[PDB]
């Protein structure tokens, strides 16, 4: 409380006094009381260590604990100790610097194991910093550094650190992983499970989306080191949330594995990290009440098998052995049962206030039918602390009431549920309605999701007891189970989620299909529902179902039948159709530009209709990618004066353009300012939330986010033998994107857009390579229209293969002979030249004669 | 507005009579239609990132009209001060003076970002009137419209001014207010009456006008390229320091006139005078003497 006091009395001098006491307390104390509140001191100390002039004696306190605390401990703490001292290094002046060396030399000699084994990540970062000289000065042990480095694999650690919220260690790890990956691509060691970090990185950026822009940038830069990752191979990610249907009721053995699964998972990691000083009192009690089964010490402290359970994760063992003897009752409460509020009552304040409260005040349901003996009844003491954690235990309790299959408690639920199901919606105030109601729904469905998972195993459990299906009581349960779906009222809940359309789309699809599928079938029912699916399947992002569905039902006006033709490999006819309507209408001109761009016609939309803020994002994107410096200034000069923009989308697209120009002026300093400036936006406003299922949905985001780094990295080349040696890295780099087309095209074209603008002799000799590389794609990518232009445009360099490469692309075209005559001529052309490869003399004659047979006899 | 200034001053004589008045209430109103330039907030939101077109030419038209106004104000009074003995009493009325408070009281803020181009002209009014009050007698018609609540307010807002120490080398840099009067680089241009600062952008004002097409909208200057010697630090410093050799000469007038009866002198400027007096006597002696400035 003191350090964290509201400072009505202020006087930080006490903070100096406090560290004295808990410096003294450790000096003389029993080992368990040395552990005891250790979770608290570390927090309560590091919040001291962060304050201005008090930092000195903080480190003074630490060198104490480092000497004697525990060798098996100094895991859960040293972390926040190392990350800090590496970030603030500039602020340590003469003295504080010294004490640090007094810690490390101990950390060297006092612990020759911990850093090398129990926390291997520690040693690498501090050595990684060349400025501290731990590699240079002090011990010879750097041979142990070299030993431990190659051995351990860092990938899993980075997924572990980033999950915590401590704004330093999370800032540290991103700094290493950057410096980590840069070293890889130089030696190109591992092609890859690199996906885990990419799952974690994209979580942080979504957590800090509002807070700390400048970090949240750096989180985006690092995934650009990755670059697309080729969906085709490893989709990775995972399915969905954690419900852990353990069947808590009865089955004492099965009850237990739940209990330990709670404590080391949603309890310790809740109590350990979080700062709510008084709440920490309540967490132990239910832990104790849980350990009340194992409570008696000698039972856990002596007999071999009387416990025998792991009972903790390796980290979770910290608070395990401390409280086993504690049992702090702290149960005093005044009129909880007489305070009962029922039947949609609190729901009034829910919609009035909420996300937290409606579920919080739903603790009234907790303390009503819970807190009697049993097992989980102690959890009333948990929510007693009150809270997004309540959400976790929410279903479990919400189960218990209708599990019983005294009576009025069950029907009191639905009164709020239907009040939650039907809010009359159309809520004038969005801020509350947008916010809480989603969580309500997400909490609402969570039970329904659980029951299905529940009832499935619930019968499948007794399916081992067989008897086909024979139960007396499960009936009333099953009768009640589906009765929980009676509040769904079919379409009511279908439209509950249909009017909501929460970011969970596949569930948004299921019911939406469900209702549409069986019961109504009526004409207008297929009227509105079908139009929803199109929006639905649109967002899942797999265009198959979008095609097949939009084909069958379809109807409306025959203009739609003309629109669908895109996906069928016919689009060249359909795309020829929209150009008609465009030249002639607010949404027309949009559909044209969207299609043309979607099928990767870039050379069109720059030059066609764009010489209404929805089109610029498309228009300014192309001209950026095409890359004529002259046509590009015209855009920027048109964008710059609107006296406003307020569009998240074009700002990303602008800032790339305003960079490219600065290449043409030879201003590597300037072009850094914009490329970085792109990241803050791409990693704030455009980053999605966490999972979002499929990885392929991302390609449009990452593909734009891979090319950037190239444009920054090439423009960072100095001259000549750095440049030429540089592109080889970028050459090799392109391998990890796979063989897919549109991810590749957008990337390699953006190299052309750069490689023209520089206009130095060295840029040239590459520009003839880029095109001919773009030729070999388009051809075997089953587009010969993209190929011919490109290959045509590199004929000015008149490469020796540029001729034959044409004779290639034509021989796929139906006209056989006009092709064949080319190699007929070329093959004899090189005859008597008596030069070039004599290996190249083969390459033609191979392709030559194999034509000479399949073509004609 | 600029072109109107060249009109006002040409050969003032007795030419302008009330033409100043109807001019003043207009401009004093026009300055009111423009707030959001001078009322900008002091602190920028952490969650406000800077990525935008970063265009400077819609600011530059915002600033010019603000500045050029505040000269035209001073341009008026200096002209009115050229008119015969009792002719002054014609002009001033509760209408003109009430309108003015909302200008001055708008300029010096203390809740909002300062702007160093108006502060000069914001003061010179507060000066020139108190220089003319003593001259021609029968003070503002026995101060027909001067309210102790009004008046003393206008002075109690100067006490905040004197307390900013204008360290000669931190002038152009960005920092928090009440530290110093910084005069940021984005708006420096000669104004009208006097050339205040080196106006690095003094030549951009011709770069927004195109010069062929006959266009309404500006030509889109860019904030990146606007603005190696320190010496321009000293000048803007010195030329700034006069301002504190002004707010003094506000005071002597103030002591002459009211004869100490009202609450103005009872506010004990000797509190704020001396607290200023003692300061320089500390800093001048310690940290300055000998550095050749």
């Amino acid at each position: 409380s003191d350090i964290h006091d509201v400072e009505g009395r202020t006087t930080y001098y006490e903070k100096l006094r406090v560290i004295n006491g808990i410096s003294f307390l450790i000096i003389y104390a029993p080992k368990k009381s040395i552990i005891s509140a250790l979770a608290q001191i570390s927090i309560c100390l590091q919040t001291g260590l962060g304050l201005k002039e008090v930092r000195y004696e903080a480190f003074r306190c630490w060198h104490l604990l480092v000497r004697h605390l525990n060798d098996e401990e100094l895991s859960t703490v040293i972390d926040s100790l190392i990350a800090f001292i590496l970030q603030k290094w500039s602020e340590f002046n003469g003295k504080l610097r010294n004490i640090v060396y007094s810690i490390l030399d101990t950390l060297i000699k006092e612990k020759s194991d911990l850093i090398l084994k129990l926390k291997p990540y520690t040693t690498l970062a501090l050595v990684g910093k060349p400025e501290l000289g731990i590699l240079a000065r002090d011990g010879q042990f750097a041979r142990m550094v070299n030993k431990i480095r190659s051995t351990t694999d860092l990938i899993p650690i980075f997924a572990n650190n980033l999950k915590s919220s401590n704004k330093y260690v999370i800032n540290q790890n991103l700094d290493d992983i950057e410096v980590y990956l840069r070293r890889k691509q130089t030696e190109r060691s591992i092609d890859f499970d690199i996906t885990l970090v990419l799952g974690a990185l994209l979580d942080t950026s979504h957590k800090f989306r509002n807070l700390d822009k400048d970090l949240c940038e750096k989180c985006a830069k690092c995934i650009s080191m990755i670059g697309v990752l080729d969906v085709t191979k490893h989709e990775f990610k995972r399915t969905t949330y954690s419900e852990n249907e353990v069947y808590d009721l009865n089955d004492s053995v099965q009850t237990i594995k739940f209990l330990i699964w709670v404590i080391n998972d949603i309890l310790v990691p809740a109590f350990w990290q979080s700062e709510n000083p008084s709440k920490q009192l309540f967490v132990a009690l239910v832990i104790q009440e849980s350990l009340k089964y194992c409570g008696l010490s000698s039972e856990s402290w002596d007999m071999n098998h009387k416990e025998l359970y792991p009972n903790e994760a390796k980290l979770w063992e910290k608070f395990n052995s401390v409280s086993k003897t504690t049992i702090y009752p702290l149960l005093s409460s005044l009129y909880l049962a007489q305070s009962w509020k029922e039947y949609v009552p609190l729901k009034y304040p829910s919609n009035n206030f909420e996300g937290y409260k409606i579920w919080v005040k739903r603790f009234t349901l907790d303390l009503l039918k819970t807190g009697t003996t049993e097992n989980h009844p102690l959890h009333v003491f948990s929510s007693l602390i009150r809270g997004s954690l309540s959400n976790f235990l929410l279903p479990y309790i919400s189960l218990d009431i209708i599990i019983k299959a005294p009576y009025a408690d069950i029907l009191n639920g639905i009164i709020i549920e239907f009040d939650s199901i039907f809010t009359c919606n159309l809520e004038g105030m969005n801020n509350l309605q947008v916010d809480s109601l989603r969580m309500c729904y997400e909490s609402i469905f969570r039970v329904f999701e659980y029951c299905k998972k529940w009832a499935t195993e619930f019968k499948q459990n007794y399916s081992k007891l067989h008897g086909t299906f024979i139960i007396k009581d499960t009936k009333t349960t099953n009768m009640l189970l589906r009765i929980d779906e009676f509040l769904r009222t079919t379409p009511s809940d279908l439209l509950a989620q249909r009017s909501l359309e929460t970011d969970s789309f596949e569930r948004s699809a299921l019911y939406l299909e469900q209702c549409y599928r069986q019961n109504p079938h009526d004409k207008n029912q297929n009227g509105q529902l079908l139009k929803n699916l199109q929006i639905t399947y649109e967002e899942i992002g797999d265009i198959d179902s979008l095609d097949g569905v939009l084909r069958t039902f379809a109807t409306g006006n025959l203009v739609s039948k003309i629109e669908e033709l895109q996906y069928s490999e016919n689009w060249k006819l359909a795309q020829d159709c929209f150009n008609v309507l465009g030249k002639f209408d607010p949404k027309t001109t949009t559909r044209m530009l969207k299609s043309m761009y979607d099928h990767q016609l870039y050379s069109q939309i720059i030059s066609n209709s764009s010489f209404v803020k929805e089109w610029y994002s498309i228009g300014l994107e192309a001209a950026n990618l095409e890359g004529n410096v002259q046509t590009l200034k015209n855009w920027v000069e048109q964008i710059e004066s609107l006296r406003n923009i307020d569009d998240r989308e074009v700002l990303l697209q602008y800032n790339i353009a305003k960079a490219l120009i600065a290449i043409s002026n030879e201003d590597p300093l300037r072009t850094q300012k914009y490329i970085h400036n792109s990241f803050r936006l791409i990693g704030t406003n455009f980053i999605t939330s966490s999972k979002e299922t499929t990885l392929l949905k991302k390609q449009n985001l990452l593909m734009k986010l891979h090319s950037l780094y190239d444009l920054s990295f090439l423009s960072s080349a100095k001259d000549k033998f750095e440049y030429k040696s540089n592109t080889t890295i970028l050459d090799y780099r392109m391998e990890r994107i796979g063989a897919d087309f549109v991810p590749n095209h957008y990337i390699l074209s953006m190299r052309k857009s750069f490689d023209q603008l520089k206009m130095n002799e060295q840029a040239d000799a590459d520009l003839g390579k880029t095109f001919f590389t773009l030729a070999q794609l388009a051809r075997n990518n089953a587009r010969l229209d993209i190929a011919s232009e490109s290959l045509m445009h590199c004929l000015e360099r008149r490469l020796p293969q540029a001729e034959l490469e044409f004779a290639e692309i034509l021989w796929k075209q139906g006209e056989n002979d006009r092709a064949l005559k080319i190699v007929q001529e070329i093959h004899e052309k090189y005859q008597e030249n008596s030069s070039v490869n004599a290996r190249d003399r083969a390459a033609v004659l191979l392709k030559f004669t194999e034509w000479l047979d399949l073509s004609n006899n | 507005v600029a072109l109107m200034y060249q009109i006002v001053q040409f050969r003032p004589s007795a030419t302008h009579n009330l033409a100043l008045k109807d001019c003043f209430l207009f401009i004093c109103d026009l300055i009111r239609i423009y707030h959001h330039v001078l009322k900008v907030p002091i602190h920028e939101s952490n969650m406000n990132l800077h990525v935008e077109p970063q265009i400077f030419q819609y600011e530059l038209i915002d600033y010019l009209i603000i500045s050029y106004s505040f000269d035209l104000l001073e341009g008026i009074l200096r002209v009115l001060q050229s008119h015969p003995k009792q002719t002054y009493m014609e002009f001033f009325d509760e209408n003109i003076l009430k309108s003015f408070e909302f200008v001055y009281k708008l300029a010096l803020t203390i809740s909002y970002k300062p702007m160093v181009n108006v502060i000069f002209s914001a003061v010179e009014v507060v000066n020139i009137i108190t220089s003319i009050i003593l001259n021609m007698d029968n003070s503002s018609d026995l101060k027909s419209l001067i309210s102790g609540s009004w008046w003393r307010d206008c002075i109690t807002r100067l006490y905040a001014l004197l307390e900013k120490e204008i360290k000669s080398g931190d002038v152009y840099n960005e920092n928090v207010d009440t530290t110093t009067l910084h005069m940021s680089k984005y708006h420096d241009f000669f104004g009208l009456i006097r050339n205040i600062g080196d106006n690095e952008l003094g030549g951009l004002i011709s770069k927004l006008i195109y010069t062929d097409r006959l266009q309404s909208v500006p030509r889109v200057i860019s904030k990146e390229d606007i603005g190696t010697a320190p010496i321009i630090g000293y000048k803007m410093e010195k030329w700034l320091l006069k301002l504190k050799d002004e707010v003094l000469n506000i005071f002597e007038n103030l002591l002459m006139i009211y004869g100490d009866d009202a609450t103005i002198v009872n506010g004990e400027m000797l509190i704020h005078s001396s607290k200023f007096l003692s300061r320089e006597q500390a800093l001048m002696i310690e940290r300055y003497v000998g550095q050749d400035s």
